[PDB]
RNA sequence: GUCCAAGUCCGAGAGGGAAAGAACCCAGACCAUCAGCUAAGGUCCCCAAAUAUAUGCUAAGUUGAAAGAACGAGGUUUGUCU
RNA sequence: CCGACACAGGUAGUUGAGGAGAGAAUCCUAAGGUGCUCGAGAUAUUCAUGGCUAAGGAAUUAGGCAAAAUAGACCUGUAACU
RNA sequence: CACGAAUGGUGUAACGAUCUGGACACUGUCUCAGCCAUGAGCUCGGUGAAAUUGUAGUAACGGUGAAGAUGCCGUUUACCCG
RNA sequence: CCCAAGAGUUCAUAUCGACGGGGGGGUUUGGCACCUCGAUGUCGGCUCGUCACAUCCUGGGGCUGGAGAAGGUCCCAAGGGUUGGGCUGUUCGCCCAUUAAAGUGGUACGCGAGCUGGGUUCAGAACGUCGUGAGACAGUUCGGUCUCUAUCUACUGCGGGCGUUAGAAAUUUGAGUGGAUCUGAUUCUAGUACGAGAGGACCGAAUUGGACUAACCUCUAGUGUAUCUGUUGUCCCGCCAGGGGCACCGCAGAGUAGCUACGUUGGGAAGGGAUAAGCGCUGAAAGCAUAUAAGCGCGAAACCCACCACAAGAUGAGAUUUCUUUUAAGGAUCGUGGAAGAUGACCACGUUGAUAGGCUAUAGAUGUAAAGGCAGUAAUGUCAUAGUCGAGUAGUACUAAUAAUCCG
């Protein structure tokens, strides 16, 4: 029974979820589209909206605080540097999901987890 | 909430300071029994002047209990040891004082005597 | 445990009638006429059609 | 709706403002054989909880050498002008440790 | 003599005479007469009550159709009692007005799913043996189902792990406590069966 | 107070005869239960 | 159950009957036939053949398969004496 | 290398660092080497290895089996018996 | 019934992963089980065995029977496949 | 069960009953050796139950050497219940404290492809006794591996196909099946009836508990590897400050949602029919008598209703309202999620949308963040009820729910 467990352990120990949810937040930063599975993509995207939402406003709390997600100053620095930037003033859902198909090893369900202010060739409708 | 091979404290000058259950009275299978519940206990220090002997088989009621119990009005009374008073082959307490508070349950179940010559209630 | 009887090719084929294949959801964009998989996007020449627009131009 | 139940069917009280540490007197109204009067309680509050209308604080004393908590409600229609006399000074929202622990050196932190 | 209602919540009051009651509000709306099922067409008394209103794209043409016949149009709970108080037509409401203060109801709902579960918590079974006195496997183990060649069968109603999920169950005379009509509250003493914001049959 | 047992006859429908019918009612409502 | 004697059967034996039973009752199978007569046992239906005839008993569903006691009783039919 | 295996086993000797430490114990790290040749979802029953449990504290069981409890340095003090 | 003095008799400080009885502390051993994490398990993609196997479209009851019936007799029950 | 010498103050049958006799049952010890030695695993205990009544309690009566209360005996009755420990491997048995009671038995002395191996029949060693000896004991003591991935049927749950005679969306009747049936104490009747006193009721009416069971999380309590805070060792972010990794979640203090009990609420209530033992009316056979032969009135936790749940695959496949009458009504694929769930299935939503997330607020958890100023020599305190989180709630399309298709 988990009627009401909205966390997903992505079959890894509490430190190993947190290093790889860290780790690919980084990667979605300096590069504003990666290909992820869906699982991972969808518990990556409840991880970074918030980040994002604190990025809005340049304080020194802030910058720690995201630091103490984030843990490596390159993502840091390049997420109060120009996402927040390039975001605007945005209410809410600065990330997008599509899936690609499937995988080839283990087939896998692919997604394609992307910034919303980054591509401007898509819309949606 | 007390129950078979449990060790409560006397609290009375009768003459026992620590008291061992053998039955919780008042039914078949009864697990436990809170304040004002009658029990079978067995005298297991028996200081040295005394009135009772260690090894003697008597009846008791608890008096005070370790687990918060729930009254009607909504409030809760929890203490902090196990206590009880031993009682007379009918329904009268032997001796003539009792040390620390009591419970008010104990006064719904006519045990006047018992809640009579308490410092608290 | 151990099978006493062995399993007749009537009784191993009337429970293979579940193991069949299932046909994936399969859809077509009027926009280049490709076929993909429903509600997922496809590569078509350098590009990554969706909903009728452009995702990706890597052309 | 239940916060349209719960701010109407529950009187509410006029109680000062109290939490973990402060030192109160609660004035009750045991009833008895036909005939009831006020009692008064002083102790320090161990914690208090809950969100509103259901909401209950503990309160500990030492009756002699035996220690007596007691759980009340905040909205029980027996509660009358309770008192306050010491004032917080902790560093907990539940001072759980204040009951497995006795003496004259663990009695309250003053307030500044 | 029977209503349709919606589980809020849980709380507790206090009496006019100090204990305190626990208590689960119940969102009993004014429920509308669909259809009365006479003894001549259908062979009983009974009449259908709808409480909550569907919009004109989740609904059926027949339901539509069947609601036309009727005032207030296709609901999301339609169910049927019998045994009314009051002879009534097509198209009444009845809001709360049915329940006094004081009375009891036996309020039935549809309790929330376990899932699949074991004997030791579905049914009550207790262990194999001990916890560490030679215990190999079969610490929440059924034990046996049977005896040896007679009856060299199962019988029938062996308590087994099953789903033990929710059904709908009654919960026998609970006393209803406030009876507000401007705001249908219906504050009843006592548990309900199912989750928040479910339906539940209050018979009178 | 006292409960008062009203023992009335009716000609029973199933065959005809004259049974017994009683039960335990107030000593003041003993004669809304011998008219029926 | 076991050990002898006088027979029969199974053993080494098909077929019919008792609902199904190696021995109980009838009866000793060279084949083929969409022929007839009978044995044991049966003729309301399952299931071939009598809801056949004449006389009396049973009221217990006794009984319609096999198999029961010491001891009770104002159940009933019938013969003699009295 | 020896074990049928690209096998949780066995295989003499030398060098074998830092912080705290008596220590080659123990925890984290140096230089260096690896992520152990099937993965992804989901977060039933159940098993294996683990964590926490209100009140009681061996009432369990053939049996305190298993867990829990004491554990370091420096001082005070330490019985019958031999 | 049926110990007994170098197939040694009687005691004995220290010792024992020895056997037996009792006490304190301590605890899920138990009253009485409850919650949580990972691996296994469950679903999906890849590879892919073995023990076992007369043929099987493989029910229950009462009974019979080489004396304890899925396969026989009578009755009852049961849509097909996972 | 039959006869009844007696015993019972006298009186065989209130109660017991010798000397003798007739049967039922197959739970003990036996008799036989009929299936199994190309294996039917044996005692005790645990879990799970189920059945019979030859009934321990509760229920209804007859007699009494039954004044009342407590008794004795017999009859009807199987719905529910029938405790925990000390000793022993024990079954059994004795004892301790309760209870309304602590029933007798069957199911391979139920159940080891369900558990343990404490006892017994494996190999080691020792004692008593027998044998010259190797060795043995219905003599005792210490230690000593319990294998298997469920094919068929039997159960507990969940689905797909087809049929119900054109097809759908809903609401239901009920042929039936399953579940629960427990009971104590106190008060009034009434210290009344009865009894010389002591003692002490029938019937009826209320209050409150014990065990069991179902639901729920308002209160109490547990967990809560979401979350918050304190602290230890070491490494990292170039350094200070501030943080992060690992050390059982490093340890320690709390903890919302959820799940639970140790918590809260409810239930076994009431009312019918036919009855068993048994109690009567009228009345003959048999001018009397007789509860029976005709006909009637009562009579139990047993049976059929009644209470709750399921139920038209009930192939005997039911009924009603509405819609469409063949690519129509409608269903599905796929996607966003769940209070649903192993997977199917179920439920809400899919742009003429509030289904999930984000954002804006808040119930709430933790406990006063970082930077700076002030006081001291410093550790530290204060300005500073703030920071972080928010599994819940409300409002907003910012993100994802297509512009496909299939069946009909």
């Amino acid at each position: 029974m988990r009627h009401g467990k909205k966390i997903n352990h992505l079959s890894r120990q509490t430190g190993h979820r947190k290093a790889m949810l860290a780790n690919m937040a980084c990667s979605l930063i300096e590069h504003k589209r990666i290909n992820t599975t869906v699982a991972k993509a969808k518990a990556l995207k409840q991880f970074v909206e918030p980040l994002i939402t604190k990025s809005k406003e340049d304080t020194t709390h802030n910058r720690r605080i995201v630091f103490a997600y984030l843990r490596s100053k390159y993502a840091v620095t390049d997420l109060f540097r120009d996402v927040a930037a390039k975001v605007g003033d945005r209410p809410g859902g600065y990330t997008r999901i599509i899936k690609v198909g499937n995988r080839l090893g283990d087939n896998a369900d692919m997604a394609m987890i992307e910034l919303v202010d980054f591509n401007e060739l898509y819309n949606g409708g | 909430m007390v129950q078979q091979e449990s060790r409560l404290k006397v609290a009375d000058n009768t003459g026992a300071k620590e008291v061992l259950t053998i039955r919780v009275l008042g039914g078949t299978k009864r697990r436990y029994a809170s304040v004002g519940d009658k029990i079978v206990v067995s005298i297991k220090d028996a200081t040295p002047n005394g009135n009772v002997k260690k090894g003697a088989v008597s009846t008791a009621v608890v008096v005070r209990t370790k687990k918060e119990v729930r009254r009607a009005d909504g409030s809760y009374i929890r203490f902090d040891d196990n206590a009880c008073v031993l009682l007379n082959a009918a329904g009268e307490m032997r001796g003539t004082r009792v040390f620390g508070p009591v419970a008010r349950e104990l006064r719904e179940k006519q045990f006047m005597k018992i809640v009579s010559l308490a410092p608290e209630v | 445990a151990h099978p006493k009887r062995k399993t007749s090719k009537t009784r191993r084929d009337k429970r293979r009638t579940h193991y069949k294949a299932t046909v994936a959801q399969i859809a077509t964009c009027p926009i280049t006429g490709e076929a993909h998989l429903y509600h997922r996007a496809y590569w078509h020449e350098g590009k990554m059609y969706y909903r009728g627009q452009v995702v990706i131009d890597k052309s | 709706l239940l916060k349209f139940v719960q701010n109407e069917f529950v009187a509410k009280k006029d109680f000062p403002d109290f939490g973990a540490g402060d030192t109160i007197t609660v004035f009750y109204e045991i009833k008895e054989g036909e005939k009831t009067r006020t009692q008064f309680f002083k102790g320090v509050v161990i914690q208090r909880r809950g969100s509103g209308t259901t909401e209950t604080f503990t309160i500990r004393k030492m009756s002699g050498a035996i220690g007596v908590e007691r759980i009340f409600p905040v909205n029980l229609p027996a509660l009358q002008k309770i008192e306050i006399n010491k004032k917080g000074a902790v560093r907990r929202a539940r001072i759980f440790y204040f009951r497995e622990l006795t003496g004259k050196k663990a009695k309250i932190k003053d307030k500044l | 003599s029977g209503l349709i209602g919606k589980k809020i919540g849980m709380t507790s009051i206090f009496d006019e005479n100090g204990k305190n009651i626990p208590c689960t509000v119940i969102e009993a709306g004014p429920c509308v007469v669909t259809q009365v099922r006479t003894n001549e067409v259908d062979g009983y008394e009974a009449l259908q009550l709808g409480f909550d209103d569907k919009n004109e794209k989740h609904s059926t043409k027949a339901a539509l159709g069947h609601f036309k016949k009727a005032g207030t149009v296709a609901k999301k709970k339609v169910v049927e009692f019998q045994d009314f108080a009051a002879a009534q037509a097509l198209g009444d409401l009845i809001d709360v007005s049915i329940f006094e203060e004081g009375e009891f109801v036996d309020v039935q709902g549809v309790s929330k799913g376990k899932g699949f579960q074991g004997v030791v918590k579905r049914h009550g079974f207790g262990g194999v043996g001990q916890a560490t006195h030679g215990q190999h496997q079969r610490l929440r183990a059924p034990g046996s189902v049977g005896a040896s060649s007679y009856p060299s069968r199962v019988f029938k109603g062996m308590r087994m792990a099953g789903r033990m999920g929710g059904d709908n169950v009654k919960v026998q005379n609970l006393r209803v406590l406030k009876v507000v009509a401007e705001k249908n509250l219906l504050v009843v003493k006592g548990c309900i069966p199912g989750h928040k914001n479910s339906y539940v049959i209050i018979q009178k | 107070k006292r409960l008062s047992k009203a023992i009335k006859m009716v000609k029973s429908p199933k065959t005809g005869a004259y049974i017994f019918v009683e039960s335990i009612m107030a000593p003041e409502l003993v004669d809304e239960f011998l008219k029926k």
